[PDB]
RNA sequence: UUACAGACUUAAGCAGUGGAGCAUGUUAUUUAAUUCGAUAAUCCACGACUAACCUUACCAUAUUUUGAAUAUUAUAAUAAUUAAAUUAUUAUAUUACAGGCGUUACAUUGUUGUCUUUAGUUCGUGCUGCAAAGUUUUAGAUUAAGUUCAUAAACGAACAAAACUCCAUAUAUAUAAUUUUAAUUAUAUAUAAUUUUAUAUUAUUUAUUAAUAUAAAGAAAGGAAUUAAGACAAUCAUAAUGAUCCUUAUAAUAUGGGUAAUAGACGUGCUAUAAUAAAAUGAUAAUAAAAUUAUAUAAAAUAUAUUUAAUUAUAUUUAAUUAA
């Protein structure tokens, strides 16, 4: 069990090398706050067989600590191994960084072998929205992992002619949008990041959705017939991409001078 | 690294640069090099 | 018989599969970003892989313009010999796409690739929503508060009395 | 095929100590500063005492930090050169030496483990991956800080004819030549063992119209006949043996 | 192919069988897979991916990048030895090398025979067993060059068998002595000759051999007489196995030049009775011996 | 002391520039300061990635004194621990100190610079000389040049050039539901040349050859990085370590000033001195590339200068985009 390791009393009868493992995860895991306990030395004691360590030294040494060891050596002088000779047993750090890279990709590919295929049982049937009734779009945009102030920013986008406009009011809503109109594309696009989060964003352009088309749709005293769309922002726009507006001239094709396919025997045997 | 007396008592840690810095300080006492003790306000 | 090895595990060994698009409904945008394109290519790899058990019709990843960033250090000569050592550093970026999907499976992929994410490795991901022009219930600055406060104080009060 | 295989060359994105994207170019900075800064706060942790001439010197490479969309993982290579007990007795494992208690905080201790400070410091789930490399001269950063601050007594008088003589003899001369051509001679053998296989599972047979399309060469058990985890991933991981080295004082 | 439950239940744990049911209901059996040839996914050998490797996998509890666990459910709680030791052998010995367990084991002799052996196919047992070598001169030599003086080590070492073979040898290094008297030694070996002996413990008469700025003048001694000749000559004699001597060095005593002029004066200026007896058609009778036979 | 070849450099040719005004650096001088930047007789002390304040290092005045650090010992305020004491944090105080654009006439180390060297060392073995030593053809050919190839009682390894490698270019595959469109593109992978072949001519070490031209095939034509030593330079206001000196001041803060002074001199730029060249105008808008935009890039429109309008400058307003 988990807690198990903090239960000593628990250790009793468990196998050597499991109560050893649970006396060293109750050091780690308590580190400062550790405190020696009866049983928990009950059972260390118990396994004084399995690492042959003298059933005395290991009161002391569960009493004692590093500095108990070190007596029971009798000296704390041990050679200076740090130039000993390479006994071709373990590889250079840079080669270690390539298993890494290969256990990494292990990791992915098993994933993909038997966790990526459960997925599957959340698989949901596309509910397509309406093209109709659904004429409106609201992009969000999210930077997984970090905090960015463009998280905020919402965007709403759709097309005048799918609002359900007449003829007279859809020409208001037109010249009252101003720069937010695209003639040629026929696109509405308002963006809003003035909130701090992206639903009140996104609230704020439905409000002001509604009340540009409330005016619109209000033709009770003026309808702005008479003032014609203004185009001048599209034009600056326009100016600024390279239009490859030229197709190849009809006139020009000659159609009679195209490779005809040949006849293949083998591929019209084997097809047989 | 003053945090961590307090944070992992049971660990002595070791600040080579600031056991560095203490042992030049000795040193020059000892040479006569010493700092002049600073003036008291008070005076 | 030798070992049966299963359709999920030869897929590991080929081309990630793609789910065909039936209506184009453009649902969202996951832009890639590293200053390398190993990790980048495997994991946009990967993001196929687990969009296709999702039911998500996935395109990409497309390439997109890498970013060059430079910068030029004048070294200690600067005696017009070889005294100015260059140094760059490239944006990668990879464009996966998602379509007619709905929004929880497509919060499902974000989540679990999410969780499985390569170091090194940016995503921005925009999601595209389409709505009712009239919804239920829908989808003061801090300069301006001090300024109503300062025009209060005295120290303004006793100059605005008329 | 040498940059197409995870096992034949080192990812680029390890050339970097911090590996990192942010589209926040401001939280990218912060980072990178927050990286450096750690590392040398772990360089202060390395050095313990046990009792006044107890001293333990811990040498640690320079971090690696890998950031990813939902954690920072900090790996660093360490080499610790056990003097207190080095005996053939299992008195070790009755008791913490004073680096397993310090690799213990960096996860395991449960109230004030480094990972959960570092974790508000990032602002993001963080884990420290040391790794024990058993030779100092394995990783370069390390083999420098040894020589560096504890082999002074030994160059501080000139280089000791002793001490340069163990910084000779610390590998067999490998010969590279013939090393490098039995790795070339193990991957011609294994591309053309595959290609074996295939032509094999080709001339085997394992619609014609379809026999013009379609590139699935059959079973993947049949390609991949005789490749396996045993004989293909050890006989081409590269930078295995070290062949030369020059130090300076 | 798509495979019965019955069959992937036999060689599958139960555990990936979901997976793999799954997998076999969304993958359509006309499935035409393509091979990518810009990103490698599936490592460059087959594999299942069902046994987690002790090696070429993260080790399990152990912290990493990915690994799955939360942070206060790692199981590695000891840092004293490496977790992954290396696969298979347990060691990456290249193939034609030898892991340096035993060091200074050597025998410079065991060394000389082996290498001569390869060399000129010389019994290696020979060397190692029946011959004798001693240092005759060991002094530094050096040159001057325009960087500064450059020291070098000189041997010179006599071997022999002491039953007729002897051979003089020569080396020479500017790194230590034992160098140099590895060389000679090998050179020493390279140059054994058979010195004709009367009786196996002398020399064929007198001789008065002038070696370069050395005149060397040696008469054969009665039996049980013991070597009376310069040191340098009694070395020499005492490899080739000449027990009785006497003689006298006169103008150059250069150690180098004696040892060398001996080792000439014995082949080139001795002739055998069986040799004189041919040449000249005589029977040679040595009336000592004679006199002591039936 | 001889000879040889090759250098770097040289002048030659070509195309620009040499005086004027101004910009900017240095010097000198001045100044409270004009911060700092050079002394073994050719010349020659140069910081343009932004000096109004800040920057700042200088001057005047005023002001601070354990100061930015770590530790010790007290005092408290606070939270936990432990049966009121302990421990945590915080503040204050205490003293070792902290700090120092103070010092290369402060000694060393880095750093980078220049600089030659980069087919030469060392090692192994063999061979010659009694030996110290030498390793021999060779004072080889050839190229702009280790360039390339031959050769000798030498052979080989290491070493490093070179190869290799990357970029560019040409091509192939993959990716993009061709409205993030530039598919005439983007970027991953792979291939290609250090080109190849025939023929005639001229030389040759004349042969299975170079220099040439001729014909044929080809998109094919340019760059990058790279060894270790040796001798020498720089304060690096571009990092250190010690010593040495200041410690109510050579440390720290504020206000203002200076670094922008002006006789002469010098370097480097800009604009000019008119007609193979300057100025206007050119709206279904001739034709680019590479970059930048969350410590923002700012459209169109309107208003004023200002006139029908345009143009230019600013204001008003702040559309879109945090981006193929
Ligand atoms: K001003
Ligand atoms: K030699
Ligand atoms: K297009
Ligand atoms: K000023
Ligand atoms: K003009
Ligand atoms: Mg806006
Ligand atoms: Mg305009
Ligand atoms: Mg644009
Ligand atoms: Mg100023
Ligand atoms: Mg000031
Ligand atoms: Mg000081
Ligand atoms: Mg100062
Ligand atoms: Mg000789
Ligand atoms: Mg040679
Ligand atoms: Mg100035
Ligand atoms: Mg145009
Ligand atoms: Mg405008």
């Amino acid at each position: 069990s988990a807690d198990l390791y903090m239960h000593p009393e628990k250790w009793k009868g468990l196998p050597p090398q499991r109560i050893l493992e649970l006396y060293w995860e109750r050091m780690a895991r308590l580190g400062s706050e550790y405190k020696p306990n009866k049983d928990e030395l009950n059972a260390l004691l118990t396994t004084s067989e399995y690492s042959n360590v003298p059933v005395n030294d290991i009161k002391k040494l569960y009493h004692r600590g590093e500095q108990g060891a070190i007596d029971i050596k009798g000296g704390n002088v041990n050679r200076d191994n740090s130039l000993r000779p390479f006994m071709f047993d373990e590889l250079p750090s840079q080669a270690q960084e390539l298993v890494a890279q290969h256990r990494e990709q292990r990791f992915y590919n098993r994933l993909a072998a038997y966790e990526l295929p459960l997925l599957a049982q959340y698989r949901q049937e596309y509910k397509r929205p309406s093209p109709e009734s659904h004429p409106v779009t609201y992009r969000y945009t999210s930077y997984v992992g970090e905090e960015h102030p463009n998280s905020r920013k919402v965007v709403l986008s759709v097309k005048t002619k799918e609002l359900g406009l007449e003829e007279k009011s859809l020409h208001k809503f037109r010249i009252l949008a101003r720069s937010r109109y695209d003639h040629t594309t026929d696109i509405f696009k308002m963006s809003s990041d003035k909130f701090e989060h992206a639903s009140q964003n996104a609230r704020y352009l439905h409000d002001i959705l509604q009340r540009l088309l409330a005016e619109s749709k209000d033709l009770t005293e003026d309808d702005f017939s008479d003032v014609p769309l203004d185009t001048r922002h599209t034009i600056a726009k326009s100016l600024r991409k390279k239009k490859r507006d030229y197709e190849f001239p009809e006139h020009w094709k000659r159609p009679e001078d195209a490779p005809k396919k040949k006849f293949d025997i083998v591929d019209q045997l084997l097809s047989t | 690294f003053r945090h961590l007396k307090t944070l992992y008592p049971d660990i002595e840690f070791v600040d080579l640069e600031e056991q560095y810095r203490l042992s030049m300080v000795e040193a020059k006492k000892r040479r006569g090099k010493g700092a002049p003790k600073k003036m008291k306000k008070d005076a | 018989s030798t070992r049966p090895y299963p359709v999920n595990v030869e897929a590991v060994y080929y081309a990630p599969l793609k789910l065909p698009i039936k209506y184009g409904d453009l649902v969202a945008d996951i832009q890639l970003r590293s200053y390398d394109n190993e990790n980048l290519d495997f994991y946009s790899d990967f993001i196929l892989r687990t969009g296709y058990y999702l039911g998500i019709p996935l395109t990409g990843p497309k390439p997109l313009p890498t970013r060059r960033e430079r910068w030029t250090v004048i070294k200690s000569p600067f005696v017009h010999a070889k005294s100015k050592e260059n140094f760059e550093r490239h944006t990668h970026k990879r464009l996966i796409r998602a379509w007619d999907t709905n929004p929880e499976v497509l919060q499902m992929l974000i989540a679990y690739i999410t969780k499985h994410s390569m170091a090194g490795v940016g995503m921005k991901c925009n999601f595209f929503q389409r709505s009712e022009i009239s919804l239920d219930l829908g989808s003061t600055s801090a300069v301006g508060q001090k300024v109503l406060e300062l025009l209060d104080s005295p120290d303004f009060k006793k100059h605005l009395e008329k | 095929g040498n940059i197409n295989n995870k096992l034949q060359h080192l990812n680029n994105m390890n050339n970097w100590n911090t590996q990192i994207y942010n589209y926040n170019k401001n939280m990218e900075i912060m980072n990178t500063m927050n990286d450096k800064l750690i590392n040398k706060l772990l360089y202060k942790m390395m050095t313990l005492k046990l009792n006044n001439m107890n001293i333990n010197k811990i040498i640690m490479s320079k971090t690696i930090n890998q950031h990813s969309l939902n954690k920072l993982n900090i790996k660093f290579y360490y080499y610790n050169n056990d003097i207190n007990n080095n005996n053939n007795n299992n008195n070790n494992n009755y008791y913490m030496n004073m680096m397993n208690k310090l690799m213990n905080i960096m996860n395991n201790n449960m109230n004030n483990n480094l990972c959960n400070i570092l974790s508000y410091y990032y602002k993001k789930k963080v884990t420290i991956e040391p790794i024990k490399l058993s030779y100092i001269y394995l990783n370069s950063d390390i083999f420098s800080k040894y020589i560096s601050l504890n082999d002074m007594d030994k160059y501080n008088n000139g280089i000791l004819t002793n001490y340069q003589r163990m910084l000779n003899n610390i590998m067999p001369k490998l010969n590279d030549h013939n090393i490098s051509m039995n790795y070339i001679n193990n991957i011609n053998n294994i591309n053309n063992n595959k290609y074996n296989n295939m032509i094999n599972l080709l001339n085997n047979n394992n619609n014609n119209y379809n026999n013009n399309n379609n590139n699935y060469i059959g079973n993947i058990n049949n390609i991949y006949n005789n490749m396996t985890i045993d004989n293909i991933p050890m006989d081409i991981l590269m930078y295995k043996y070290l062949v030369g080295w020059s130090i300076k004082f | 192919q798509h495979y019965d439950e019955s069959l992937l239940s036999r060689y599958y744990p139960e555990s990936l069988l979901k997976s793999i049911k799954l997998a076999q209901q969304t993958i359509p059996e006309d499935t035409k897979f393509r091979v990518s040839r810009n990103v490698e996914f599936a490592p460059p050998y087959l594999d299942d991916f069902t046994k987690i490797h002790p090696f070429w996998d993260y080790k399990p509890g152990m912290p990493h990048l990915h690994a799955q666990e939360e942070n206060n459910n790692f199981s590695i709680f000891r840092w004293d030895q490496v977790q992954q030791p290396l696969p298979g052998e347990g060691n990456i010995l290249p193939p034609g090398v030898s892991l340096p367990n035993d060091g200074g084991r050597k025998s410079k002799s065991a060394d000389v025979a082996a290498g001569l052996h390869k060399q000129t196919g010389v019994d290696p047992d020979y060397i190692t067993r029946k011959l004798t070598m001693k240092p005759l001169v060991m002094k530094r030599v050096s040159n001057q060059t325009g960087k500064g003086k450059i020291a070098s080590f000189y041997a010179l070492v006599v071997v022999g068998d002491k039953n007729g073979m002897v051979g003089l040898g020569e080396g020479k290094s500017r790194e230590e002595m034992s160098k140099a008297i590895f060389k000679a030694h090998w050179d020493a070996v390279r140059n054994l000759k058979e010195i004709p002996r009367y009786e196996n413990r002398t020399i064929y008469g007198d001789i008065d051999f002038r070696y370069h700025g050395v005149k060397l003048h040696l008469r054969s001694a009665k039996p049980g007489f013991g070597l009376r000749v310069n040191h340098v000559i009694f070395e020499i004699c005492e490899c080739a196995g000449i027990k009785d001597l006497s003689g006298k060095v006169y103008k150059s005593r250069n150690d180098m030049n004696i040892a060398k002029g001996t080792i000439e004066a014995f082949t080139k200026a001795q002739k055998t009775l069986d040799e004189v007896a041919l040449g000249r058609g005589k029977k040679l009778v040595d009336v000592r011996k004679v006199y002591y036979s039936s």
